[PDB]
């Protein structure tokens, strides 16, 4: 019902410590399998991180706080999304002592958690090094780890430039102090959206800028190529219509059938004069069109698509620059779909297929995939989704920082050597996020079978001597470095495994009471 | 514990009396306090909501959290009840009311030890409460050290710490609250009602953040378009015309082609369409207006009329804007002169007036000035800084710090708050319980000593000690007040308030926390009523 | 806390005790005795519930020393009126002539509620309708025949007396609705003038022209029959009851009783029925065959007025011989929370001045009386010899229970106050009381506290007779 | 650290309890593999008695709570699909491997170095499973080799009693049906049809199809050789 005294604390340290201990193994490519048992008979062994989080059933809601931080952290990035749960989870456990035993208010640890957050990701700024983003062959390289070890594995070399064409291809570069950084607007999920086409071949896929759609001309004989297209969007239908009151028709007399059937041709006829009115080259309607109203536009010199998704209209627009309008009455002159590219309606695959594509980059497009059969396009999906990710932490920014442990152990030994010059209360719980940041690499020394002690304390000694990108091997298991031997990850992940776990773990320790009502 | 099952006194239900039922008053209404224990002030901590379905929800208003808590208890849901009556009136403080009503339950079951009546508990508290409404009026005053001091600064300055705002809120304060301050208007029968929305905030790219310009006027975003009209006319009056009906040649419809295949029809169109913008232009020339805004533009040759009589045309004005320029002009935004039969511009009638027009070339887009109308008391702030991106961050956060601005200025009568209102009434009741006495001098103790509890908690959320600032804080108002009443003072200042954000205690009027008069009488008269509602219950029959 | 889940709260010992849901069958007297403290004196049901213990505290005592119970309720008989006859002593006779006297008494007991300022122009409402209905020598007049009749809208300071008598109702919405007439008869229908709809499953179906003017003709030639009957007895005025089952007056029926110049009132209301039958002076009608009009009434003018949006129907002029003046009050209000308790505000008044018309004259309150009389029966008690003797004693310790009670609950010293009383009342006579205003003894006769001295008597009375009940019961078995 | 209705084993304690659970599943089938192993019978408890040498097919039939077991049942269904013979000999393979890294797991070494032990035993493995394999000719005269062949798999399921019998039927009907070139062979066209009330000693070969309902009349003639099928 409620949760009183410094019991609560515990209580909230203890419901992220279960699920930070679970997912322990989880790290790694090393990482061990983890068997799941259900009250059916089936099980789950596979140790993929997210799938076994959205299993799991918890009571206590900070244990539903951090499912709900995988979530949104599985969004954002493909990998890392058990990194952040244990470091969210560690830092608490590094802190129990400070906050219970050595009873310290929590918003002084609160309060040190926004100071070490800054500090962390300075760290990771120095330590990263400058990677060439406009370099075709060196991003390949850096996709490529995303890519082996997988299924594609054999068309690694066809999978490495479809991922790369299709980053460049939704990415805009614009900087200035004039309307600021836009950042470059990447969106993985609304406009990279691929249509799978079956047959072809994988090589034969590519990356186009437009809109794909799989319907064809609907009249028999109409001009199949227009050299300077204008299309017009619109989302009423093209047919006979009816009235808004009640409609009673009885028709007796023999004389009364004509005069529904001259209706029939002036209602339609009038929806086509509201689109002729700008006289445009193309005529794209969200919903079906009349045979009627196939003739009629006919007449005008522009070509009929019906049934296109109101998600496809949306993506249109930014090819285009016709704006939705609903009532064809309505429809208004600067809705002009000019600086459109090609119309070609070549057909691929056996079936009959429209480009809307341009010579501009809207920064939204659909991406054309072909392969041997559907379950191949279904494992390109999938995989191109996770090699774009990986491109896109890197087009995000010209950086690089080593894996296997060497970020984690190059911001422990700086924050330690930077909290002992700010001489405060907060120096305190410095410390235990430093052993929180060691204990990641430490549990790949645990996964690799190595000794944590000696392992852990001899690598620390070789960051403050050496330099900074010295890790842990996953197959080895002995220290190593990573540049030399090619390991490598993107800071956006360190960026973000850094500000979640912290901003998460602070969001844990506000709440000292539990409410129980509806 | 739980008495129950009583072998006598038949009835259909259970009844519990004594010293039983007033114990759990205290637990009760105790839980219900340490809910909002942590969540008191803007240093507090959001908490979390379990329903039984399994969800929950994190926030950390306290009068969401009251209203959605699960209480069975009879003095529990009076607490409910006292809930809702702050939300719907005040609609802020309900954590505070709440901790002030459990705190005096708290004391007056020591006083039923004490062998109290409850009668005496309950006048005691009525007689001390009238009484404590006087000492709160006699430290009420109005908005001041204006001249000399700065306040509104300090309120603009903390509510810009949390953006990026914050760096230059310094020059920026000076800009919100000196425009704020001369935007006062009396609206129907003095009232004195600071507006909501005005002041409208524009934009530029040109130089850094600290270069924005404070118009004596409102400001609007638009060009001259033609650049051979003259920016600066009509130096010592000017009459500016609002339309939203457009001067530029009038279309059909945007659905409508146009296709002559009859010659007498292009001759037909084309004239009746020229002549009906040109019978508008020449209404405008007519009735004395240097300066036209159309909301749908202005056509070329309409506009050559303007050229010749120097008169300041614009092009694609915006309706928002033109509805508050009317107010501030005093003219009256004209739909459409199709009225009645006739076409006309009613001369005079819809047309404001004004002292100058200039355009002030500014960086990146230039604006047009307009200061010192007939009736406007208005201004414009027109921001200049790095780029769009960070002003659009500034524009947004200036009116979130315009909102806490205006609504201290809103209440002509406010008084100190963070432990000002509960410490100084503590110190007076202190000497006053002897002017009463007869039983009722413990009731008045106990009623003073129960106001600390709210600096108190206040102070744990901040992770300083509570019993070093409470005591401290006595300390600064007792010898404050031993000279007040002689009217002569050395060292002596009242007003010492509670400020967590640097951990020290300051003067709360200078630091720019203020609360109104309707907050602090009805939040303190409010959970009397609901705690002696509590005290009379000596009897709990449930079925 | 209701079984049903209520959950109420309130210091009224009325309300208290009807909620209480006693099983107790000898505690269920006391809420009888509460409804009959209510019903006579119309206050005082929570002193006299408390006195009702005493004298069941002093009977245990009598009960110890081996006194039969038929003894100690015969003696409390002689106990309640030598007490009575000792208070009418004390008591300062007033009459209802002084209307000055009356306004006073009203006004104080208006001061215990939110309205107080506004009670000027209520305290006279009260006292106006009562001297019209208290004529002389008439013992009890029930306040029943007083109707608060409570409608939204308006404010406090509009009332109106309608000493004839008010509606609750409004009048024909349709078309053809007269809303007044003059010169009119009103009578009292129980029937509902409808085509005929039996209880059991009916349907109309309309297949043809024919078939349609056979249920036009049928409908219209049966509502007009009744019509008809109503013209030849000269009413002008028809009161239907209200049912929401089948129609209460067809449409049909408005158009032909609008054509006969008859006034049509209905959705009348089933708890009026029986109040319009008594003040009206007429007779319920049952079937339109014994609708005559010998159980017509007689009115000058019956027309509605509507103040703001109330559009209540009002009637003056009964001119009856059998009907006596039955007023029917109107109160109105903004909020629904100032008509309701100005309602029971006004009802109590009406409780005291009722107080004053069964039984005159009146005695100063806060326990005064009960200190004087029982330390004169403690004087009368050695005029007594026997087993007799020694009940005057414990029933006049008996007595001090509601002085000591109300400087208990006031937060005044229990012992202190109850020793002050019988201080200054042996020199002075009813002139001290414990007040709450002045928190302790003093005069209640200066601070406007005033009780009538019927609440006293009632409460005396009616205490004899619930321990007598009581104490009459030495067993008890299951009876099914 | 726990959850409502949830129960969970940590240290290695979770990961022995799955071996000896696995252990239990290779003592069950450690008595029926090979040709000198036993029949099992297993009873549903719907009076269905079935009586089974094979692996998978006593899997199906049992339930087990035990996971491990389950992945094991699991592991069994790509065998049968492919190999379609041996599956009690995969089992006794995964648990014996299980107790032999169980002494070296109480020791200390971590499961990868055990996992990787055997990932890269298993490589070496398929190197000498090339060099120890026989070649065998493609040529449709080997049908004497094959019957030893046919007794491998016979002497398994049987009491080698019926071996004999069963030795000239199976091998002569996957050579009948099989056109001699490189191709593949088909076992769909094979029928199996069965009929009770006779030894199981009688059993022989049908070239041919079987049909089940017969001609019923006393003049019909029992034997008719070189008849035109309609």
């Amino acid at each position: 019902e409620r949760t009183t005294g410094r019991q609560a604390q515990i209580s909230n340290i203890t419901a992220a410590k279960a699920v930070a201990d679970v997912i322990r193994t989880c790290l790694g490519p090393k990482a061990m399998l983890k068997m799941l048992l259900d009250p059916m008979g089936g099980l789950v062994l596979t140790n993929d991180g997210h799938a076994i989080l959205r299993e799991i059933d918890v009571a206590h809601p900070a244990a539903k706080s951090m499912l709900e931080l995988s979530r949104t952290q599985d969004e954002e990035v493909g990998d890392g999304t058990t990194t952040v749960i244990i470091l969210a989870g560690e830092i608490l456990a590094q802190c129990a002592p400070y906050l219970i035993e050595k009873n310290i208010h929590p918003v002084i640890i609160i309060q040190a958690l926004k100071k070490a957050l800054t500090d962390a990701l300075e760290v990771i700024k120095q330590v990263s090094k400058p990677v060439d983003v406009e370099n075709d062959a060196a991003m390949k390289k850096l996709i490529q780890a995303s890519i082996g070890t997988k299924y594609v594995i054999h068309w690694s070399e066809k999978m490495c430039e479809l991922a790369l064409d299709a980053v460049k291809t939704v990415r805009k570069d614009l900087g200035q102090t004039v309307e600021g950084e836009p950042n470059f607007e990447i969106d993985i999920k609304r406009y990279v959206r691929v249509e799978k086409i079956p047959g072809g071949d994988v090589l034969d896929s590519r990356v186009l800028k437009g809109v794909l759609l799989n319907k064809d001309v609907v009249h028999p004989k109409m001009s199949r190529h227009i050299e300077n297209p204008r299309v017009v969007l619109l989302d009423c239908p093209l047919e006979y219509k009816k009235g808004e009151s009640q409609t009673n028709i009885e028709i007796e007399k023999e004389e009364d059938w004509n005069r529904i059937l001259q209706i029939e041709e002036e209602q339609v006829q009038l929806m086509c004069e509201q689109i002729l009115a700008v006289r445009p080259t193309l005529v794209i309607t969200e919903k079906g069109v009349s045979d009627l109203a196939q003739h009629y536009l006919l007449k005008g010199g522009c070509s009929v698509l019906r049934r296109v998704k109101k998600s496809d209209n949306n993506r249109i627009a930014r090819v285009t620059g016709a704006t939705i309008v609903n009532r064809v009455e309505d429809l208004k002159e600067s809705d002009v779909g000019t600086n459109c590219g090609l119309f070609k309606v070549e057909m691929i695959g056996d079936e009959y297929f429209s480009f809307l594509d341009n010579c501009k980059e809207p920064k939204a497009c659909t991406i054309m995939l072909r392969g041997g059969s559907k379950d191949i396009l279904n494992e390109i999906d999938r995989n191109l989704q996770d090699a774009m990710a990986v491109a896109r932490n890197v087009m995000l920014s010209p950086s690089l920082s080593p894996g296997g442990g060497a970020t984690e152990m190059a911001v422990s030994v700086k924050l330690a050597e930077k909290a002992k010059q700010l001489e405060g209360i907060q120096q305190w719980p410095y410390q235990a996020v430093a052993d929180a940041m060691e204990c990641i690499p430490r549990t790949l020394i645990q996964n690799a079978g190595g000794d944590p002690i000696r392992l852990l304390s001899q690598l620390r000694a070789k960051h403050a001597q050496g330099n900074f990108t010295t890790g842990i091997d996953g197959d080895k298991g002995k220290i190593v470095d990573m540049v030399s031997y090619g390991i490598w990850e993107p800071e956006v992940i360190k960026q973000q495994s850094v500000k979640t776990a912290i901003e998460s773990a602070c969001l844990l320790l506000r709440v000292d009471d539990i409410v129980s009502g509806v | 514990f739980n008495n129950s099952r009583s072998d006598t006194l038949f009835l259909g239900g259970e009844k519990i009396s004594g010293d039983d039922i007033r114990n759990q008053n205290v637990l009760a209404t105790m839980a219900v306090a340490n809910v909002v224990k942590s969540s008191l002030g803007p240093v507090g901590l959001d908490k979390m909501l379990v329903d039984d379905i399994g969800d929950f929800t994190v926030t950390n208003d306290g009068a969401t959290i009251l209203s959605l808590l699960d209480v069975q208890h009879p003095a529990g849901k009076i607490l409910v009840e006292l809930a809702q009556q702050q939300d719907r009136e005040i609609g802020d403080g309900t954590t505070s009311v709440v901790i002030i009503a459990s705190e005096l339950l708290k004391r007056a079951n020591e006083l039923v030890k004490n062998k109290i009546h409850p009668t005496t508990i309950i006048t005691g508290f009525r007689v001390a409460l009238r009484e404590a409404i006087r000492f709160i009026n006699e430290v009420l005053s109005t908005s001041v050290d204006t001249l000399g001091k700065e306040t509104l600064i300090n309120i603009a300055k903390t509510s810009m710490s949390s953006k990026i705002i914050g760096a230059d809120s310094d020059f920026f304060s000076n800009m919100v609250v000196d425009a704020l301050l001369a935007v006062k208007t009396q609206n129907s029968k003095g009232e004195i009602k600071y507006p909501v929305k005005a002041v409208n905030v524009l934009k530029a790219h040109g130089k850094s953040a600290t270069e924005s310009l404070l118009v004596p006027g409102y400001a609007l975003n638009c060009t001259v378009a033609s650049q051979a009209m003259p920016k600066r006319i009509a130096g010592g009056n000017v009459k500016i015309a609002c339309l939203d009906l457009n001067l530029q040649k009038a279309r059909m419809a945007m659905g409508v082609q146009i296709n002559i295949d009859d010659p007498e029809q292009l001759e037909q169109i084309r004239k009746r369409e020229a002549g009906i913008v040109l019978e508008r232009v020449k209404k405008i020339i007519d009735a004395g207006a240097q300066v036209v805004l159309t909301t749908k533009g202005i056509d070329d040759l309409c506009l050559k009329e303007f050229v010749e009589a120097k008169i300041m045309g614009v092009r694609r004005c915006k309706k928002e804007d033109l509805r508050r320029i009317a107010r501030a002009t005093g003219a009256t935004l004209v739909s459409s002169m199709s009225n009645l039969e006739g076409e006309e511009t009613f001369e005079s009638s819809y047309l404001g007036l004004c002292d100058e027009v200039v355009q002030a070339k500014f960086s990146d887009d230039e604006c047009i000035l307009i200061k010192g109308t007939s009736k406007h008391s208005s201004s414009s702030i027109i921001l200049r800084g790095a780029n769009d991106y960070s002003l659009d961050e500034m524009e947004r956060s200036l009116h979130d710090s315009l909102s806490v601005v205006k609504r201290t200025l809103e209440s002509g009568n406010v008084v100190p708050g963070g432990g000002c209102v509960e410490a100084a009434l503590n110190i007076y009741l202190d000497n006053f319980a002897t002017t009463v006495g007869s039983r009722e001098q413990l009731a008045i103790a106990e009623f003073a000593a129960a106001l600390l509890i709210i600096p108190k908690t206040l102070a744990v959320n901040a992770a300083k000690d509570s019993s070093e600032l409470v005591a401290k804080l006595r300390s600064y108002h007792a010898a404050s007040q031993m000279a007040k009443p002689e009217d002569v003072k050395r060292r002596s200042y009242r007003n010492y308030g509670l400020d967590l954000i640097r951990g020290k205690i300051v003067d709360e009027i200078h630091a720019g926390v203020l609360e109104p008069t309707i907050s602090k009488v009805k939040s303190l008269k409010s959970a009397l009523e609901a705690c002696v509602a509590i005290l009379r219950i000596d009897t709990m029959i449930t079925v | 806390k209701t079984s049903r889940g209520e959950i109420i709260i309130s210091n009224d010992g009325h309300t208290i005790l009807k909620q209480m849901a006693i099983l107790h069958p000898v505690a269920r007297m006391l809420v009888e005795v509460s409804a009959a403290q209510d019903s006579e004196a119309g206050d005082g049901t929570t002193s006299v519930v408390i006195l009702t213990g005493a004298l069941l505290g002093a009977a245990e005592r009598l009960l110890n020393k081996g006194i039969h119970p038929t003894i100690i309720a015969d003696s409390f008989q002689s106990a309640a009126k030598r007490s009575v006859d000792i208070l009418l002593e004390m008591c300062h006779k007033v009459s209802l002539s002084d209307r000055e006297q009356l306004v006073r008494a009203a006004s104080t007991s208006l001061s215990s509620k939110i309205v107080s300022q506004y009670s000027s122009f209520l305290a006279p409402l009260a006292v106006d309708s009562v001297l019209k209905i208290s004529d002389e020598n008439s013992k009890n007049v029930d306040l029943n025949d007083i109707r608060l009749v409570k409608k939204v809208g308006g404010t406090i300071d509009d009332t109106e007396m309608i000493d004839g008598v008010v509606l609750t109702q409004t009048a024909i919405k349709s078309a053809g609705g007269p809303t007044r007439k003059e010169k009119a008869k009103i009578g009292l229908i129980q029937f509902q003038i409808s085509p005929p709809k039996p209880d059991t499953e009916n349907n109309i179906i309309v297949n043809d022209y024919r078939q349609m003017d056979k249920i036009l003709k049928e409908e219209r030639a049966y509502l007009l029959n009744i019509c008809k009957k109503i013209k030849k007895a000269k009413c002008n005025v028809l009161l239907i009851q209200k049912s929401i089952l089948r129609d209460a007056v067809n449409d049909l029926a408005l158009h032909f009783l609008s054509k006969l110049n008859i006034m049509v009132v209905k959705d009348i209301e089933r708890e009026e029925i029986e109040f319009l039958s008594k003040g009206l002076g007429c007779k319920p009608i049952a079937d339109i065959e014994l609708f005559t009009e010998d159980r017509l009434g007689s009115a000058d003018l019956v027309e509605e007025i509507d103040s703001d949006g109330s559009k209540i129907v009002r009637v003056t002029g009964i001119r009856n011989n059998n009907a006596r003046p039955t007023v029917s009050v109107v109160i109105r209000g903004a909020n629904n929370m100032i008509i309701d308790e100005t309602e029971r505000s006004l009802h109590d008044a009406l409780c005291v001045i009722r107080c004053l018309v069964k039984e005159r004259g009146l005695i100063a309150g806060g326990g005064a009386p009960e200190i004087e009389i029982s330390r004169r029966l403690s004087k009368e008690a050695r005029s007594m010899e026997g087993v007799q003797a020694f009940i005057w004693q414990e029933f006049a310790s008996a007595l001090e229970v509601i002085p000591t009670t109300l400087a208990e609950n006031a937060g005044l010293n229990s012992i202190k106050v109850v020793t002050e009383l019988r201080s200054k009342h042996e020199n002075g006579e009813l002139n001290d009381g414990i007040s709450v205003r002045r928190s302790g003894t003093t005069n209640t006769y200066e601070e406007h506290i005033l009780q009538p001295v019927l609440v006293s008597t009632s409460a005396i009375t009616l205490a004899s007779e619930c321990v007598k009940s009581i104490l009459r019961i030495d067993d008890i078995a299951f009876s099914r | 650290l726990l959850n409502p209705k949830a129960e969970s084993l940590r240290r290695d304690a979770a990961l022995k309890v799955n071996v000896t659970s696995a252990e239990g599943l290779q003592s069950v089938l450690e008595t029926n593999l090979g040709p000198k192993g036993t029949l099992k019978m297993l009873v549903d408890g719907a009076g269905n008695i079935k009586l089974t040498k094979d692996g998978k097919v006593l899997l199906t039939e049992m339930q087990i709570q035990s996971p491990t077991a389950v992945l094991i049942a699991r592991a069994a269904a790509a065998q049968d699909e492919i190999t379609g013979d041996g599956t009690t000999t995969v089992v006794c393979l995964v648990g014996e491997l299980l107790r032999q890294a169980h002494r070296f797991i109480q020791e200390g070494v971590h499961p990868r170095i055990i996992t990787d032990g055997f990932e890269i035993a298993r490589k070496e493995s398929m190197k000498f499973l090339d060099e120890f394999k026989i070649s065998k000719t493609n040529l449709s005269n080997d049908r004497e080799f094959l019957l030893q062949v046919a007794r491998s798999s016979l002497l398994t399921k049987v009491d080698a009693d019926l071996t004999e019998v069963l030795t000239p039927i199976v091998t002569d009907a996957v050579l009948s049906v099989y056109d001699a070139q490189a191709d593949n062979l088909d076992l769909h066209m094979v029928e199996i049809m069965q009929m009770q009330h006779l030894s199981p000693k009688d059993t022989t070969f049908i070239k041919g199809l079987v049909l089940d309902h017969g001609g019923r009349h006393p003049d019909m003639p029992t034997r008719v050789k070189n008849a035109y099928v309609l």
